[PDB]
């Protein structure tokens, strides 16, 4: 918590979402690489301790 | 994906061959209009090369 108050670095997870929304793929495929990676990570509104 | 690549090529070609009359207007007729208007301005033109 001491590092949090003085560090100027901010973790904004929307960066991943924006870049993953422009991946070209077909909608008739059983598997989607873009959606799966979002499913695995999924950390928002947390503390990042 | 291969479908997107062909679609992008088609879109770019039709942008190249658009039937817009502006670029010719800016070369042959636009300077004439400015020349006619210029002597009638309250504030005469002030230019640098």
């Amino acid at each position: 918590v001491l590092l949090q108050r003085i560090s100027p670095l901010q973790i904004d997870p929307t960066i991943i979402s924006n870049t993953m929304s422009t991946v070209s793929e077909s909608t008739t495929q059983t598997l989607s690489p873009a959606s799966s990676i979002l499913g695995k990570l999924r950390p928002s509104n947390s503390d990042f301790s | 994906t291969q479908s997107l690549v062909s679609s992008m090529r088609g879109t770019l070609d039709k942008l190249k061959l658009i039937k817009s009359m502006t670029p010719m207007y800016l070369q042959q007729l636009a300077p004439v209009e400015l020349a006619v208007i210029a002597p009638m301005l309250p504030f005469p033109p002030f230019q640098v090369p």
